[PDB]
RNA sequence: AGGGGAUCGAAGAUGAUCAGAUACCGUCGUAGUCUUAACCAUAAACUAUGCCGACUAGGGAUCGGGUGGUGUUUUUUUAAUGACCCACUCGGCACCUUACGAGAAAUCAAAGUCUUUGGGUUCUGGGGGGAGUAUGGUCGCAAGGCUGAAACUUAAAGGAAUUG
């Protein structure tokens, strides 16, 4: 596990969440 | 010049820089942020009474393969639930 | 795969340098020679050392062998080493007493002022 | 050499050095008393001129600027200083 | 740790040179890093040369030659035995033979 | 100081220039510059043989100061200095080391060739670098027959000469042998030249 | 008994050199430990640590024992030696010999006034081995040895009684701490002080004068 | 750019001495440098230094006798009280019996020993031992 | 170095280098001491009295001993015109 | 957002391999690769080595400029110039040997002139994770950038080198 696959995995996770937080905003 | 400034009128840069980097000290950060008084079982106190809620036998970390026989205690001053060891050969019978 | 052990080689290297004048290039004589001059323990080792020693005789016969120097080889080298060429040994007589040099060495002689015959040849580049 | 007379360097050693790096820095440039091929008027021309100096009679060229020393116009006599 | 003073290439004063393509696997390697060999081979052979000389018209014929510069990536050079990884102190040797 | 007889006699400079000892090296280092009389066209430098003679005379006085001649080691490794050293060793005590130095001959007090000289003389600091380095562990002086391109590290006394000529190397050793014998009751007849021909120090073939 | 194989040993055995400071004065290299015993008889000895050094092999781990030994009386002489042998006892024997070869003289000065005999160091000095840096400061009389117990004992085998200490790096490395201190104490004659500014006639070496008796036939 | 010519002059001397040189050249050699050289020469740490008068800033060639260990500057020139001299001397010098801390005081550049008996104090310039 | 009632109290006084006034310490095994023979008339080594120079190992290692001997011998008259101060 | 779009080619298609192969391998191929007008502002953006200044060791080569040889070279049987050689010097990219000296070492002419600690100055770090994460702010069309914790957990993680 590279930190860039950590980086890429976390970016997707960080951006599925600003979409799910948007349904409440 | 090896990093830091030297001039006689630089005491502001020296002191402000020191105050900024002091936060890297975990022991200085915790006192200044006051985490112990705010976020801790004991409100920054050496001791705390409590009420025994249940008896637990916890499996010790590897490699020991033993059971530690602690107790889950409800604190009286703040109500936080903690688990505490009972240090002796036995003495769990005493706690009840 | 008949490589000879250093015990055999060093035994020859302990024999020729002290008994070359009386040895022979014949192995058959050598092993009979190895009987009393050399106090060896086994017959097989006796013949092995005599064979290498005899082989060293052939190698020595066709010029000197490095690492082994018998006594008579010492005087043979020293007589050659006492050579003193009776002429041409930088004793002038190149141009019959007028040594040759370049401009700088000439002026050098003048920096010291010593009286010496001399010459000067052109250069370039 | 670990021991030397820095106060009296040999004249050949100082002529080798850059002008700013001698014991006391000074110019290697000089002035020329150039003579016009025709007239006898004497003009004082800098060695490293850098301008196309002009005489009176030879009002075409007297020297030519270059990267360093100025080039005399191949017909002019000169004496230093 | 730093294995080489010239990191793996020959670049001190550029920041970027260009890439070039390996002739064996088409990898993109910087032109300074690429292992380069010059192939200077006769047009025909050292074996068939006699045959083509007998069968050639123009009894004296200068034999032409082929030229091409070869660029290898580090992997392809090692795999084809162009470079042959060396010791810690021998790798400093920059002589061609 | 030094009496007037010790000056560079013309007879000694007769052959000192003949062996081309003045022929220095194309490359000169900052520690050999004083001996560079001038640079000839084609790039060969010339040595001041007055420097060579005066330094050679100094070394002889240094040489003829150890109470014993048997602990003044003369080192050579080049094939040209082999005969020069051995016949330097014949006239004085001067225990020689010709050929290979056998690293650890000054340290390693248990070997067969272990020696404790009070002075080491090397025919070439470059080739005898092992001898010089070995001598720097035991507080031993070094006299080197250096050229204009030869190293000067741990070289207390340097005689400028031509290390690329067998004639020069043999002559320098011969002169050094003569002066040290003159600086003792061995060749008390100072004025006339040494009876033995300098050629016998030169290289020998085959 | 002891047969001298070195010129220094031959002089010392014959009695031409009757004190060690003549060896130190001319920086003569000592190679036979008999020289140190002949000139420094009462040289008490201690071992600071014994540790195992292991080397991995095809079958198992080869173990050897490394001994650090401090020699030196309480009168301005110190040695230190690092030796590794197959057994502890042998490492001590060769550890003592090595430390006796490395005997060096030290300098004792006054912190304040030149009253009485020297008690402290003459100048603050410092030695470095590995990353460990040991600094020695002259101290007032009665201050004792303000040092870690290892370096403290090395200073007791030196004759010093008052000295301060500072340290750097992995001082838990005993060999480097001892080597750093040992380097530091030996520098005390390295430092140049105004009292030593006076010129001296540069006396001849013992190996020069007594070169007749030395190096026999 | 330069900020302390005395620092560069002291550093140039220090590098020269560690290399065994018996002399050193100094540029631009201000008159604080000259005064600092004079106290060092007064105590014997250096020999004769000679000021080359170029028409710009000056040069100095200092003869070194090999008795100098570490000539250094303390920057900035901390205002030192007469009672705070002892603290600087203990930190900067190897022993109490030798070495000097050169102080720029109102009575002129002087070593800490002389400045103690004149009872003056100023800013610390540098040390020598 | 002395004490209150004089009576020098110092193991030894180390020899200083003839070229740099550097202390030659006990473990300075690269530091040599050269002895040049005194010479009377007609060049007799007259063994026993010498002109002596001490060279620190630092100078030898740095490669300036050969020039340092030149300068020191020129100073004491051992050599005549080999070493030039100005260069 | 227009233009342009030969080649190569995230996606996708497909052919094999493989137990599987939504990979490596082969054949296609959209976006992209190019350009114009605007965005973003990140790279192992590296010499993993801030900038300015001084000093400290030997060499050869090379780029640019300059200085000097009664130097070589040419078409007019030479001139000037160019090209070349030699000796200097200023500035630059570097390299080689060494260890003064440094460093944990690998190595470093600076990573030297540091417990003998101070030329001037800016930025950054404080055991390993959680984590460059949550939240807030701000910038951005978006991608995401900049700023940036805590609870909790942990006796090590790590650097260099040695033997196997
Ligand atoms: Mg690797
Ligand atoms: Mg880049
Ligand atoms: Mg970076
Ligand atoms: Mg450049
Ligand atoms: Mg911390
Ligand atoms: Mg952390």
């Amino acid at each position: 596990m590279r930190a860039k696959w950590r980086k890429k995995r976390t970016r997707r996770l960080k951006r599925k969440r600003r979409k799910v937080r948007a349904r409440s905003k | 010049g090896k990093g830091k400034p030297r001039g006689l009128n630089s005491a502001r840069k020296l002191r402000v820089h020191r105050r900024n980097n002091r936060w890297a000290e975990n022991n200085y950060k915790k006192r200044l942020l006051g985490t112990a008084f705010k976020s801790s079982p004991f409100g920054g106190s050496s001791h705390a009474k409590g009420i025994v809620l249940e008896k637990l036998g916890i499996e010790s970390k590897q490699p020991n393969s033993a059971i530690r026989k602690c107790v889950r205690v409800q604190l009286i001053k703040n109500g936080k639930k903690v688990t505490a060891f009972v240090p002796n050969d036995g003495c769990l019978n005493f706690v009840d | 795969g008949r490589v000879r052990t250093k015990t055999v080689k060093r035994a020859s290297k302990a024999l020729i340098e002290r008994y070359y004048p009386k040895l022979t290039l014949d192995f058959q004589t050598n092993k009979r020679l190895c009987d009393e001059i050399a106090t060896i323990q086994s017959k097989r080792l006796r013949n092995k050392i005599a064979g290498y020693t005899t082989h060293l005789m052939k190698r020595i016969q066709k010029g000197p062998v490095r690492g082994i120097s018998f006594k008579l080889q010492e005087e043979e080298r020293e007589r050659k080493d006492q050579y003193v060429p009776e002429v041409s040994a930088l004793d002038l007589s190149r141009s019959n007493g007028v040594l040759n040099v370049d401009n700088q060495t000439s002026d050098l002689v003048k920096s010291l002022g010593l009286k010496l015959p001399l010459s000067v040849i052109n250069v370039s580049a | 050499v670990l021991v030397q007379d820095l106060l009296h360097p040999t004249a050949a050693s100082e002529a080798r050095k850059h002008k700013l790096k001698t014991l006391v820095q000074g110019p290697r440039s000089y002035f020329l008393d150039v003579k016009c091929p025709g007239c006898l008027n004497i003009t004082t021309v800098f060695s490293h001129a850098q301008t196309a100096v002009t005489c009176e009679s030879c009002s075409t060229i007297l020297c030519t600027p270059t990267g360093g020393k100025a080039k005399l116009s191949e017909g002019t006599s000169f004496r230093r200083k | 740790p730093k294995k080489r003073a010239s990191n793996g290439r020959n670049k001190k004063g550029r920041g970027h040179v260009k890439p070039v393509r390996c002739v064996n696997c088409s990898k993109s390697i910087p032109k300074d890093k690429a292992i380069k060999r010059m192939a200077i081979r006769n047009i025909v052979e050292a074996a068939a040369v006699r045959d083509l000389s007998e069968a050639s018209v123009y009894p004296e014929y200068a034999l032409p030659k082929t030229y091409n510069k070869l660029h290898y990536c580090v992997s392809c050079a090692i795999h084809a035995r162009i470079v042959r990884v060396r010791s810690r102190e021998d790798r400093k040797n920059r002589a061609p033979p | 100081s030094l009496p007037a007889t010790f000056d560079l006699t013309p007879e000694d400079a007769q052959l000192l220039l003949a062996a081309n000892t003045h022929l220095g090296a194309r490359n000169v280092q900052v520690h050999q510059e004083p001996y560079v009389f001038n640079a000839r066209p084609d790039g060969v430098h010339v040595i001041n043989v007055g420097k060579t003679w005066e330094k050679l005379v100094l070394a002889a006085r240094i040489i003829a100061a150890i109470p014993n001649p048997e602990d003044v080691v003369a080192i050579s490794s080049r094939t040209f200095g082999q005969r020069a050293v051995l016949k330097f060793a014949a006239h004085t005590g001067a225990t020689p080391i010709a050929g290979r130095f056998t690293p650890g001959s000054f340290t390693n007090y248990i070997t067969r060739s272990f020696k404790e000289p009070r002075l080491v003389i090397v025919t070439d600091p470059r080739s005898d670098a092992q001898a010089i380095k070995e001598a720097s562990y035991v507080n031993i002086p070094v006299i080197a027959l250096t050229d204009l391109d030869s190293p000067s590290e741990f070289v207390d006394v340097a005689i400028p000469c031509n290390n690329r000529g067998k004639h020069s190397i043999g002559l320098i050793w011969y002169l050094l042998a003569r002066e040290v014998l003159r600086l003792r009751g061995a060749l008390v007849d100072r004025t006339q030249p040494w009876s033995i021909m300098p050629d016998l120090y030169f290289y020998r073939d085959p | 008994g002891w047969v001298p194989v070195t010129k220094l040993g031959r002089l010392v055995k014959a009695g031409k050199i009757t004190t060690i400071e003549e060896i130190f004065l001319h920086s003569l290299p000592v190679k036979e430990f008999q020289i140190i015993d002949t000139l420094l008889p009462g040289l008490q000895d201690e071992v600071m640590n014994i540790k195992p050094v292991q080397k991995q092999t095809r079958a198992g781990q080869r173990t050897r024992f490394k001994a650090v030994v401090v020699v030196g009386d309480s009168n301005g002489h110190v040695g230190l030696g690092i030796k590794t042998a197959k057994e502890v006892a042998g490492a001590i024997r060769a550890g003592i010999i090595i430390a006796k070869l490395s005997v060096i003289p030290i300098r004792r000065g006054y912190w304040g006034t030149n009253l009485g005999q020297p008690h402290s160091l003459a100048t603050k000095t410092t030695g470095k081995c590995g990353s460990v840096t040991v600094r020695l400061i002259p101290a007032p009389r009665g201050s004792g040895i303000v040092a870690s117990p290892a370096v403290k004992k090395l200073l007791q085998l030196a004759g010093v009684e008052d000295v301060y200490t500072q340290s750097n790096g992995k001082t838990r490395t005993l060999e480097n701490t001892l080597k750093a201190a040992f380097v530091a104490i030996g520098n005390t004659y390295g430092f140049l002080t105004p009292n030593l500014w006076a010129e001296q006639p540069l006396p001849v070496s013992p190996l020069d004068i007594y070169s007749d008796e030395a190096s026999a036939q | 750019t330069r900020s302390s010519v005395l620092a560069d002059a002291l550093n140039a001397i220090n590098n020269a001495e560690k290399t065994g040189k018996r002399q050193v050249l100094i540029r631009p050699s201000s008159k604080v440098i000259i005064k600092f050289l004079q106290v060092m020469q007064k105590h014997g740490y250096i020999g004769e230094f000679e000021y080359i008068d170029d028409h710009r800033s000056g040069k100095i060639v200092v003869q070194l006798n090999g008795r100098l260990n570490k000539c250094g500057v303390i920057s900035p020139r901390f205002n030192v009280k007469i009672g705070d001299i002892e603290k600087w001397t203990a930190n900067l010098l190897p022993a109490r019996q030798f070495g000097y801390v050169i102080l720029t005081t109102s009575a002129g550049i002087m070593d800490h020993e002389e400045a103690r008996r004149k009872h003056v104090s100023g800013k610390i310039l540098g040390f020598v031992y | 170095m002395e004490n209150d009632k004089g009576q020098l109290v110092e193991l030894y006084v180390p020899r200083k280098c003839s070229a740099t006034n550097r202390i030659i310490k006990a473990d300075d095994h690269a530091s040599v001491q050269i002895n040049v023979a005194k010479v009377d008339e007609e060049g007799r080594a007259i063994p026993g009295e010498y002109v002596t120079y001490a060279l620190s190992g630092y100078v030898r290692s740095r490669g300036e001993s050969d020039d340092s001997l030149n300068r020191l011998a020129q100073n004491d008259g051992l050599l005549k015109n080999v070493w030039s101060y100005s260069r």
